[PDB]
């Protein structure tokens, strides 16, 4: 047997070996706080989602009103609804920084942890996609219509997969009910895979800002990082709540306060902020199929980063050239975001094609190149 | 002329690891060759490197750096590991080539 | 013994004129430092919170035999006199000591140990292959809650 | 010396510490709520139903 | 369009105060624990 029941117990040993005695680098910065936030966020989305699902009705004649009934009649239903929709945003803000950090500090060298990370991203994106359709407003319907319609651009198997996915000839009730089911389901898969994510991670342990072995200076996750993570939570949570409670409709499209109508196409069909950059890249390539492929790759490109690392150093902490290139990339993304919210007209169309072009260029050409160049400047 | 030398010393300073007291070699990502190279280091060089690293990690956690005086100078950076690393790679390639044909 | 925690350990109450050090010292293999420290601090907390009259009864008998053993020969009796005068300004006989010792009971030990041990910031010295023992903070939390 | 007193009476034993947190919460709630509503209402003098209520509450028809 | 308007703002107010209060306290706590590492000093003493 073992003296303390935290080491021997098949369950308390688990809570312990991953949240209490777990060896963590003594110097990980606040950019290492997002993993826990992502987790907490996930548990939060699930809780508020269940609460909402208990008053929802997956039917085209009742969806829009069931949500209105929830906000108007359910005790604190409005608050739960606010937290859920805005929670999805927080979720993405957190996930984008999580990724950024990983790109900057070369965490992707932990390939399995990284590849499962990508799968989590995709699952989260599909989840928000189906979830967005549920209130059944105008943007819910046209977003669903426009996007799922891209698959018919695939060869042969296309025109089919679409009418199979819709369960009919157009986005209609059968599509709605199957979307509720998927939205209710995917989050659990996310939780599932998140477990796998943390398992692979624990093999190696966390990376750290200098990118050098932290074996000479490890510290117990608790109280160091439990306190640091809890603080990081409250710090983020304040703006989340502030924006949520004081400017509820800041992020939302007003076109969604109008019940879906198949006979009235909205003037400007655009996604929530977190999908804008991808929308921009989608529209950058005029040709239904090539635009689809460009969108696909805009995210699937993440599976390649691990292979385009040429530097002899792990992070960018000591690589000034890569740093600016990195911030160029970040700024490249605000631009695509902005473009994604603008109509398809000059000068936006060309600015858009450029930003897309630069996006893939920076990741596939410049980064690997500058890394090589940098090794020679260190005489390596 | 001295172009390459000016560039090199420029980058070296731009990089900034010397501000933590790290030697260029202390910053190498530990892939397999480097892992092996380190195992071949003499006890003293190994322990000196170990302290330098633990020292940088402590500065990093503190969000501080070394006093300008203590920064490693470009021409005083001892490339202690490069000789070993180059050999480890020399051997590996030999084995690799030999196992093909 | 059960878990092979250490090669040895000892408690000590090193007194001085105006201060002192009350602690313990152990020697153990690199991979059992944690558990030993854990079990040790454990026993300290047991002292402040649950000492039994059975434990004290025996402790006193062990302490009596110990004080008598410090007077086995002329050199050790001389050492006692030299120190007693120098530290207590007089000599304290075995007859007096024993009286003091007999006065101690569970209740008393708990209160005295709580007074000097419970929730205090200890001093720690570690030498050798000490990687498995870690964080003052963790050691500090070991100073409270039985 | 409250810090000293508080530490010996409230923060010493984990048992009294938790008991303190509870009564602390109980008292803090009651107080924080009143003060909060008081601030909110004062900031909105005459706009709430509470205010204009007298005009139709048994004072009409 | 939004009957909760007033309650929503009354809450936002309470959320802010508690948010300020808590973020503060947790900041101290975090700093207090980390103080052990922030002030820590070390030296290299080879048998040289
Ligand atoms: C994708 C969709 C895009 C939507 C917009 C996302 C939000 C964009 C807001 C920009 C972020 C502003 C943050 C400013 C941070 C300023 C700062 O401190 O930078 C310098 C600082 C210096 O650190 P060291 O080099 O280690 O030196 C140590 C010595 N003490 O650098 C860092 O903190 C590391 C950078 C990590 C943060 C990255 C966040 C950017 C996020 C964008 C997403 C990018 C990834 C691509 C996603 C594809 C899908
Ligand atoms: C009004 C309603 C009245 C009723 C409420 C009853 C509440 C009862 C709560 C139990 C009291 C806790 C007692 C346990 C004491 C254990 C302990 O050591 O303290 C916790 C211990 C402190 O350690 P020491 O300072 O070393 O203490 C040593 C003292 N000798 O751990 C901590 O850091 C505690 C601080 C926790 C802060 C976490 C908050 C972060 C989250 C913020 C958002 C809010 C939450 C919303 C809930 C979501 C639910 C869906
Ligand atoms: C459901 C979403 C996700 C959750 C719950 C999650 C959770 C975690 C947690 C808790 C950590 C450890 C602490 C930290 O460093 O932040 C972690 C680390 C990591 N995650 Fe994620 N993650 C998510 C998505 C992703 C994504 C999208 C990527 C990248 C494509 C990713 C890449 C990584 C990597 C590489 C690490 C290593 C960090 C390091 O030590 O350098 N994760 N993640
Ligand atoms: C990874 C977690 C999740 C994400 C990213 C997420 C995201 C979303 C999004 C973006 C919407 C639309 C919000 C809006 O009205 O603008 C939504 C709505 C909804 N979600 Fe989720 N959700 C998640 C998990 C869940 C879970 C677990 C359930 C069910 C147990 C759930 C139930 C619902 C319901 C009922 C709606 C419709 C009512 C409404 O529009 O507010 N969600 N979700
Ligand atoms: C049911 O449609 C839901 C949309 C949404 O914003 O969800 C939060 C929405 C609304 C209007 C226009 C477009 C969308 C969805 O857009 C996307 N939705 C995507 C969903 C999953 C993945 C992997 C990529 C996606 N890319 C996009 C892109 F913006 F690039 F078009
Ligand atoms: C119970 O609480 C009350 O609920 C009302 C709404 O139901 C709010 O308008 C009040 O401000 C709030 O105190
Ligand atoms: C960061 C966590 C902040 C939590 C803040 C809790 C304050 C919410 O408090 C709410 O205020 C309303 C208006 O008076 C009341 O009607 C609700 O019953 C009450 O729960």
């Amino acid at each position: 047997m073992a003296p303390n029941i935290r080491k021997s117990h098949p369950l308390l040993k688990m809570i312990n070996n991953s949240l209490i005695d777990l060896p963590a680098p003594s110097n990980i910065s606040a950019w290492w706080n997002f993993g826990s936030l992502l987790a907490v966020c996930l548990m939060t989305q699930i809780l508020t989602g269940l609460l909402l699902a208990m008053h929802y009705t997956a039917d085209t004649s009742l969806a829009f009103s069931s949500v209105a009934h929830t906000c108007r009649n359910v005790q604190y239903g409005w608050l739960i609804r606010n937290l859920h929709a805005n929670g999805a945003s927080f979720f993405f803000i957190c996930i984008f920084l999580h990724i950024g950090r990983g790109l900057y500090y070369g965490s992707y060298l932990y390939k399995e942890t990284w590849n499962t990370g990508v799968i989590l991203l995709l699952t989260l994106m599909a989840t928000a996609f189906v979830g967005y359709v549920l209130p059944w407003g105008q943007m819910s319907f046209w977003g669903a219509t426009v996007i799922t319609n891209l698959f018919s651009a695939i060869p042969y198997i296309g025109h089919t997969l679409v009418e199979w996915a819709w369960g009919g000839f157009s986005v209609d009730n059968p599509t709605l009910t199957r979307f509720f089911a998927l939205h209710f389901l995917l989050p659990f898969a996310i939780a599932g895979i998140t477990i796998i994510h943390l398992t692979f991670l624990h093999e190696s342990g966390s990376n750290n800002p200098l990118g050098i072995s932290s074996d000479s200076d490890k510290i117990p996750f608790h109280p160091y990082y439990s306190f640091k993570d809890i603080l990081g939570l409250t710090l983020m949570l304040t703006p989340f709540l502030t924006l949520a409670l004081f400017s509820p409709n800041l992020l939302g499209d007003p076109e969604n306060f109008t019940p879906a109508n198949p006979l009235v196409t909205p003037p400007h069909i655009k996604p929530e902020w977190y999908f804008l950059f991808a929308y921009a890249i989608l529209r950058s390539i005029p040709n239904k199929l090539g635009g689809v492929l460009a969108l696909a790759a805009s995210v699937l490109i993440l599976f390649l980063i691990p292979f385009l690392h040429k530097s002899k150093q792990r992070t960018m902490t000591f690589r000034p050239l890569s740093q600016t290139l990195f911030w160029l990339l970040v700024a490249n993304l605000l631009i695509l975001t902005w473009i994604g919210s603008q109509p398809v007209e000059h000068p936006f169309i060309i600015i858009g094609q450029m930003a897309s072009l630069s996006y893939f260029t920076i990741l596939l050409i410049l980064f690997p190149t500058i890394g090589t160049l940098e090794n020679k400047m260190l005489n390596y | 002329g001295r172009l390459m030398d000016r560039i090199r010393k420029w980058y070296y300073n731009a990089a900034g690891f010397n501000k933590y007291g790290l030697m260029r070699d202390d910053t190498l990502y530990e892939d397999d060759d480097v892992k092996e190279a380190l195992k071949r280091l003499p006890e003293d060089l190994y322990n000196e490197r170990m302290f330098r690293i633990k020292r940088a990690l402590d500065l990093s956690l503190k969000h501080r750096i070394l006093p300008k005086e203590q920064w490693v100078k470009y021409e005083e950076d001892k490339p202690y590991l490069e000789p070993y690393l180059k050999e480890v790679i020399r051997e590996r390639l030999e084995r690799e080539a030999w196992n093909k044909k | 013994v059960e878990h092979k925690l250490c090669h040895s350990f000892q408690t000590f109450n090193t007194s001085y004129s105006d201060t002192g050090l009350f602690g313990f010292h152990f020697v153990a293999d690199p991979l059992s430092i944690d558990d030993m420290m854990f079990c040790a601090q454990g026993e300290w907390m047991r002292l402040c919170t649950s000492t039994t009259e059975s434990e004290v009864k025996r402790a006193k008998n062990h302490l009596r035999s110990a004080m008598v053993a410090q007077l086995d020969g002329t050199t050790p009796v001389c050492e006692t006199i030299g120190s007693h005068l120098l530290n207590y300004g007089r000599r304290i006989s075995l007859e007096e000591w024993d009286s003091r010792i007999s006065a101690v009971d569970a209740r008393m030990v708990r209160d005295v140990c709580s007074k000097y041990i419970y929730d205090k910031c200890p001093a720690l010295a570690a030498v050798g292959p000490i990687e498995q023992l870690l964080d003052y903070n963790r050691i500090r939390s070991g100073m409270y809650w039985i | 010396a409250l810090l000293r007193q508080a530490y010996s009476a409230l923060f010493r034993r984990t048992s009294t510490f938790a008991l303190t947190v509870v009564l602390g919460a109980v008292l803090f709630e009651r107080a924080f709520d009143q003060g909060a509503d008081a601030i909110f209402e004062h900031l909105n003098e005459g706009k709430l139903w509470k205010h204009i209520k007298h005009k139709y509450e048994a004072s009409e028809e | 369009a939004e009957p909760e308007h007033d309650q929503r703002k009354r809450m936002g107010l309470k959320m802010l105060l508690i948010s300020a209060l808590l973020t503060s306290l947790l900041y101290y706590m975090k700093r207090h624990k980390w103080s052990v590492l922030k002030s820590r000093k070390m030296a290299y003493r080879p048998p040289k």
